[PDB]
């Protein structure tokens, strides 16, 4: 009966691979606006979030 | 120096009725007649969205801010306004009674109306586009929404798959060239093509009520179609959206040629909010047909009751009813009524120059502009397949076109000549 004693407060975040879910990135970051051209838009497709996109440009 | 003018008054000599174009001429007609007389002005709505830049709105190159304009920025503070809509008019007896019931004349009148937008012609449409998930998307926004709702942005961002429709409402309509997004939405959801964002069992069709998409210019109209289907879309012809169910996205269409209706299944639904005559003018006895003003289309002069003229939508106009077009018609008005009132004649005509951009990409545009036979300047339908020409002319416009509506209601800028 774990499920019992789970906590569902713990459903205001949705974590995969590190990164929540439920964040609007289409109101803020560099994702938010929606003039992007056809090279932006594929590089944030590929990435799906300026989170990891801006970490591997560091080192690059 | 000058005083402020009276608004608690039984009378005018001039009375503007509108804020978006009644307010500008307004502001244009005292600073020319060096405010030598006493002008009121009643509006109906509290705010005037900028549906000139409505695209690059929803591309997010203009914030909320440069977008959401109030109506008493436009009219300057030397003239009185109310924020009431006229209940009825008697021409024959030179005088406007108000929705509270106060009579009050006037020597001089200019009807700037416009067309009023009517979200109950369709069942349900209003509610499916407040609502902040539903994929329903309009023309304009709802005043309910907060400053921190973007939804307008996402018709083109979130369409993942399904059925997608564009509906133009029957003629005449507000934002005819000025609304048309499907080119700009063409070439971004050509690009989710590719990369798998949007599937490849999705639908888009255009569904439009009227047989053309540009009636008074046959130049345009048929270089929409000649690139509509360059680039694969299907448009269906006198078909009009008349309910939207929220419940199961059901949107149901009717054939006004054939009368025959239909249930279509939709995923992102986009519609131009449809308009509506207002009784009052017909009570009047001052529209014609359709519901438009019937005025000269030289001097903007009404056919009877000389002393009323007529600009903007809702004039009965040979043109395209943009806003640059109302540029040049409050410049015929505070013209013609600065004459009426020294009882001189109207040397002020209106060739039907009429100016809209038409949003060839994601990025680039080209310009409608005609004359009031359907004959285009040197700029009509110009650099129209892309490039750096169409680039820079949609930047200017995209990102510094919004801007200059702060001028055009306070009286910095004044139209283009
Ligand atoms: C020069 C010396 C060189 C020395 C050696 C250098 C080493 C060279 C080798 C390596 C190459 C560089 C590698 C860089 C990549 C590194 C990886 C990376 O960072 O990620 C990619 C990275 C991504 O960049 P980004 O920041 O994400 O892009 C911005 C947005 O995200 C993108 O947003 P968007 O995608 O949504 O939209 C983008 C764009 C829309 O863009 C487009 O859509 C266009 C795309 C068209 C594609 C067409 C494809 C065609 C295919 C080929 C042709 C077809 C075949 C032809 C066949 C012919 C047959 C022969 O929309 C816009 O509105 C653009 C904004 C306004 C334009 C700004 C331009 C600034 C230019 C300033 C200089 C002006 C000089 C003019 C002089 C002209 C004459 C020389 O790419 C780059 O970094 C590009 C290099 C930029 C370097 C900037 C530093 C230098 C500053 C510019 C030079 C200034 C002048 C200096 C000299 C002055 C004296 C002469
Ligand atoms: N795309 C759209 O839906 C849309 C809507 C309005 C304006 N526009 C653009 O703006 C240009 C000019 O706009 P416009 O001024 O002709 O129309 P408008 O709707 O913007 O102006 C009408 C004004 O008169 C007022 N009004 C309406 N009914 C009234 C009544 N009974 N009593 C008192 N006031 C009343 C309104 O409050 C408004 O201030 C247009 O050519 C177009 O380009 C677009």
């Amino acid at each position: 009966m774990w499920y019992k004693y789970f906590s569902k407060q713990s459903w205001n975040l949705r974590v995969w691979r590190k990164a929540n879910l439920k964040y609007n990135q289409d109101d803020f970051g560099m994702t938010q606006p929606k003039y992007i051209a056809r090279f932006g838009d594929f590089r944030f497709r590929l990435v799906r979030t300026e989170g990891a996109l801006r970490g591997c440009m560091f080192f690059v | 120096k000058r005083k402020k003018t009276s608004g608690d008054l039984d009378n005018y000599d001039v009375l503007f009725v509108g804020a978006n174009l009644g307010g500008i001429c307004s502001n244009h007609f005292d600073k020319d007649t060096h405010g030598k007389y006493k002008c009121f002005v009643s509006f109906d709505q509290p705010i005037n969205q900028i549906y000139s830049v409505r695209i690059p709105y929803e591309q997010q190159r203009v914030r909320k801010s440069e977008y959401i304009h109030f109506s008493k920025k436009s009219i300057n503070q030397f003239t009185p306004s109310e924020m009431l809509a006229v209940k009825e008019i008697l021409p024959e007896q030179n005088a406007v009674v108000l929705s509270s019931g106060r009579r009050i004349g006037y020597n001089q009148l200019v009807l700037a109306t416009g067309l009023k937008h009517d979200f109950s012609q369709i069942k349900g449409f209003y509610e499916a586009l407040e609502h902040p998930e539903h994929p329903v998307y309009a023309n304009r926004d709802p005043e309910t929404w907060r400053s921190a709702q973007h939804k307008y942005s996402k018709y083109i961002s979130n369409f993942k798959s399904g059925d997608g429709y564009f509906c133009i409402p029957e003629y005449p309509y507000a934002g005819e060239v000025e609304c048309f997004n499907f080119f700009v939405s063409d070439e971004v959801w050509k690009w989710a093509q590719h990369h798998g964002a949007l599937s490849p069992k999705h639908t888009f069709t255009i569904v439009n009520a009227n047989e053309k998409f540009v009636h008074y210019c046959d130049s345009a109209d048929a270089f929409i179609k000649e690139r509509l289907e360059k680039r694969g879309i299907r448009v269906e012809y006198n078909t009009k959206l008349l309910e939207v169910h929220q419940d199961g996205q059901k949107a149901t269409f009717i054939n006004t040629k054939t009368g025959e209706k239909s249930v279509r299944d939709y995923n992102n639904l986009y519609s131009i909010v449809p308009s509506k005559r207002q009784e009052f003018l017909d009570k009047a006895g001052l529209t014609n047909g359709n519901g438009l003003l019937n005025v000269d289309h030289q001097t903007l002069q009404h056919k009877k009751y000389k002393n009323i003229f007529g600009l903007g939508d809702a004039a009965d106009l040979p043109t395209t009813k943009t806003f640059w077009a109302g540029w040049y018609q409050i410049a015929v008005v505070r013209n013609n009524v600065k004459r009426n009132l020294q009882g001189q004649t109207l040397n002020a005509h209106y060739d039907g120059f009429s100016k809209v951009p038409l949003f060839t990409g994601h990025q680039t545009l080209t310009y409608v502009a005609h004359s009031y036979g359907g004959v285009g300047n040197w700029q009509h339908l110009k650099h129209n397949n892309g490039g750096i020409l169409a680039w820079m002319r949609y930047r200017s416009w995209a990102k510094g076109m919004a801007k200059k509506f702060q001028d055009f209601y306070n009286g910095a800028r004044l139209g283009p000549p």
